[PDB]
């Protein structure tokens, strides 16, 4: 290495610096708050009853943690279609607030709930924008909503003069006037009730059974985002140079116990020149200490190529505890300048030939 | 429950010296025995602070509100722009059990107040409210000196507080006491004016001894000294005089 | 009638290195439950015409 750095095939007596070294990190650790305040999805996806399609139930979700993993991994959902973003990456990106539109429709009306779709429900009951972002989940509810005598509790609109704007609900029961004959709120030759009730029954086949549908929309208002998945955490280690991500603060070093006393509202301290020195673990609320794991240059002491071919190796300012073929070598010696290997210490006192430091130096005899 | 009054509540709004009060921790870091120079919004030293013996007051960048409180008469706060359902509004109340924070569109009365019945149960501050967005309930805030600092930066509402036992008769004491952060709110409002909520005894209303101090903040550079325990012990205003 | 001879990949485990060629027509496990070489739920053919 000395020959390569010095770019020569011969080396004269002296000490040279070749390269540097540092202790590599072992593993990674992440620590985040204790995780709580889950969004109340249970009261929506397991509600006692669902609203009608023309009167779809709208719910506001804000300021909570939402775990989409359990919903995605659940096998009880017949249809799970996410258009704006991938369902896998839901826990990564998040927005400021969520709207949940829940209702019950027919099995064959499921694909009407999509951007760029047409139909009775798609035009007069629920309209979705083409640029809609979010997800749609649909599942069977035949065992509950369907009635042997016919469940007429669910109604839906069919007759309306104009279509519906996206995310618009109309509940007016005005008698539709298809013909030119005005009606004083009575049906007749050309006046009909816009609302018709479904006839869901257990004996009905696939495509006619009740279907519970929930549509999640994520809105992007300039207010700060507050609603998304939990942040994964892991246990901590000590006395090992590792890289850490304490609550978004990333750094590489060794973590030890510290006796510093914080105040109940700080999170991490520092000393000078914007250098972090102590952190508080969110899950335990303990004050730790950070020390950069050791590093330093290396040097070779040689008595000259023309004399011999054995050299001594010095690591500068490194405690002789983590040195690592020169892991053992010869009797390892510890100096105030670092750790020296390949040379033997003696009790005599001679003149100085190849200065080393801290008041000591070496020479060739070994 | 919305009635006006006859006795026009007018108070002798005098002026007095701000002295060296109104210093708060700007960040959540820890520093031991250091001198740190920081640029931020503060209350300038030896400024002019308004003393009130419930008029509408502009919010500007931030507000420093101090009260030589006796028997915790002062109860609530109202923030907003148009102070009605036209625009978002913020409301803060502090009863004997909890502090309640609401971010909603109320229809405030001309003379809103808490009111107590002489077992206290009376609430007639506004008339109607809907589209209520953010809610919060926490521990109650309150012969003492209560200092509060209200700021609104980047769609974030910061409230800092401090209480101090005082024995001086009339004016603000000549001393130093840093202000610790109290609460942060991630909400977006364009607050420009604010009010004060008074607790009158409804049994005729008798609440006149409501004296407090109001001051405004400006951006400048301060120099702060941190002792060994990380508590601010002294501060210097850089742009005051050549020595500073 | 439509040219269905041209097909493109849509699903993959990771990105492609520069000037890399991949031709394996293996099913993709889009969920936690393995497909075990069987098309099904969270199992899609990566090639689309
Ligand atoms: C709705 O209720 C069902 C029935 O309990 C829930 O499904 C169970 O969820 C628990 C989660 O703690 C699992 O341990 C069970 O194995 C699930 N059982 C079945 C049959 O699915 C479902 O999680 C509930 N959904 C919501 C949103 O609350
Ligand atoms: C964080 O959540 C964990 C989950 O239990 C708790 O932390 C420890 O919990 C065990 C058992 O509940 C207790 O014996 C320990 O004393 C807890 N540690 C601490 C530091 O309190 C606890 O509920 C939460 N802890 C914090 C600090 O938020
Ligand atoms: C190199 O490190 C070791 C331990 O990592 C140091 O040994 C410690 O020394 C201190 C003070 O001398 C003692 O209080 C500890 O009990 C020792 N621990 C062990 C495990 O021996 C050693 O002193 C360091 N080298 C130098 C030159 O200081
Ligand atoms: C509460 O929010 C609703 C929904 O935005 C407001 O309803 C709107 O009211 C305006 C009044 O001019 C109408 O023009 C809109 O068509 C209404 N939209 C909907 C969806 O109903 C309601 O006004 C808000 N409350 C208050 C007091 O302003
Ligand atoms: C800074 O913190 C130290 C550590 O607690 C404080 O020292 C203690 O203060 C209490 C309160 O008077 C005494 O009862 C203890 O005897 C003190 N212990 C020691 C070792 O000094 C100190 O008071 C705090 N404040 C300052 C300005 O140093
Ligand atoms: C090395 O030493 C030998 C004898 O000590 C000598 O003859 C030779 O010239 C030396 N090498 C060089 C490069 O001078
Ligand atoms: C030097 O002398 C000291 C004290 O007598 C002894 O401890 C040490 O082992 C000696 N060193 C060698 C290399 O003999
Ligand atoms: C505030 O200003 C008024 C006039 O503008 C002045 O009379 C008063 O002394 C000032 N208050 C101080 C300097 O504390
Ligand atoms: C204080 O207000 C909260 C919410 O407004 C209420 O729940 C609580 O009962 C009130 N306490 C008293 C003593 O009125
Ligand atoms: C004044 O503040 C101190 C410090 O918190 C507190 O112990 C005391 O009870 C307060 N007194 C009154 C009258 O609020
Ligand atoms: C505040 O006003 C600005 C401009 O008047 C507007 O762009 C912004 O949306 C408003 N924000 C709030 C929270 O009122």
């Amino acid at each position: 290495e000395t020959k390569c750095t010095l770019k020569s095939f011969t080396v004269e007596k002296g000490i040279y610096q070749t390269s540097n070294f540092r202790v590599q990190p072992t593993e990674s650790i992440v620590r985040f708050p204790n995780i709580t305040n889950l969004c109340p999805f249970g009261e929506v996806f397991n509600a006692t009853r669902f609203a009608s399609v023309y009167a779809w139930n709208r719910k506001r979700i804000s300021n909570c943690v939402a775990d989409y993993s359990v919903l995605y991994n659940s096998a009880s959902f017949s249809t799970f279609k996410c258009y704006g973003v991938s369902p896998t990456k839901l826990n990564d990106l998040c927005f400021t607030n969520v709207y949940a539109d829940s209702f019950v429709i027919r099995g064959d009306e499921v694909r009407q709930i999509a951007p760029g779709q047409t139909g009775t429900i798609a035009d007069y009951n629920y309209k979705l924008p083409d640029d809609f972002t979010g997800c749609v989940i649909a599942w069977n509810s035949n065992n509950l909503d369907s009635k042997v005598g016919g469940n007429y509790n669910y109604l839906y609109r069919l007759f309306r003069k104009s279509n519906l704007k996206p995310f618009e609900r109309d509940i007016s029961t005005e008698i539709y006037q298809a013909g030119s004959t005005p009606c004083n709120g009575v049906k007749g030759f050309n006046c009909y009730f816009p609302l018709q009730s479904y006839g869901f029954q257990p004996t009905y086949g696939v495509g006619y059974q009740p279907y519970r549908v929930v549509v999640l929309s994520f809105e992007l208002l300039h207010a700060p985002a507050t609603v998304c998945g939990p942040k994964k955490s892991t246990n901590l280690v000590k006395n090992k140079c590792v890289n850490f991500n304490f609550n978004g603060l990333t750094g590489t070093g060794v973590l030890t116990e510290s006796n510093k006393k914080f105040l109940p509202f700080q999170q991490f301290g520092r000393d000078i020149a914007d250098t972090t020195d102590a952190v508080r673990d969110p899950q335990t609320l303990e004050i730790l200490d950070i020390t950069p794991c050791s590093f330093g240059g290396v040097s070779v002491i040689t008595p000259g190529t023309n004399t011999s071919n054995q050299v001594a190796v010095l690591y500068q300012g490194v405690n002789c505890t983590e040195v690592p073929v020169y892991s053992t070598g010869s009797n390892v010696f510890q100096t105030r300048a670092g750790c020296l290997i390949g040379a033997e210490y003696v009790n005599n006192s001679y003149e100085c030939d190849i200065p080393i430091g801290a008041g000591i130096c070496a020479s060739y005899q070994s | 429950q919305c009635v006006n009054f006859t006795n026009r509540t007018q108070l002798p709004s005098a002026y007095t010296n701000s002295f060296t009060r109104g210093v708060y921790y700007p960040d959540k870091v820890f520093r031991s025995s250091v001198l740190h120079s920081t640029q931020d919004l503060f209350l300038p030293f030896f400024s002019n602070v308004t003393w009130f013996h419930n008029p509408v007051l502009p919010f500007n960048d931030g507000v420093y509100f101090a009260s030589t409180e006796k028997s915790n008469i002062i109860r609530g706060w109202i923030f907003g722009t148009t102070l009605d359902s036209k625009t978002q509004s913020l409301l803060i109340v502090n009863n004997a059990t909890n502090v309640v924070i609401k971010v909603c569109e109320f229809q405030f009365c001309n003379y809103p107040f808490l009111g107590v019945y002489y077992m206290e149960s009376e609430f007639r501050v506004y008339s109607s409210a809907n589209n209520c967005t953010f809610e919060y309930v926490s521990q109650p805030f309150l012969k003492n000196l209560s200092e509060f600092v209200f700021k609104n930066i980047d769609g974030y509402f910061k409230i800092y507080s401090k209480h101090t036992p005082i024995n001086l008769v009339r004016d603000l004491p000549q001393g130093f006491s840093a202000l610790e952060p109290l609460v942060d709110l991630p909400i977006g409002i364009n607050i420009t004016r604010f009010q004060t909520l008074l607790a009158l005894h409804r049994s005729g209303w008798t609440a006149g001894a409501a004296a407090y101090y109001v001051g405004y903040l400006q951006p400048r550079t301060f120099l702060l000294k941190y002792n060994e325990n990380g508590t601010i012990t002294d501060a210097v205003d850089c742009a005051l005089d050549p020595l500073s």
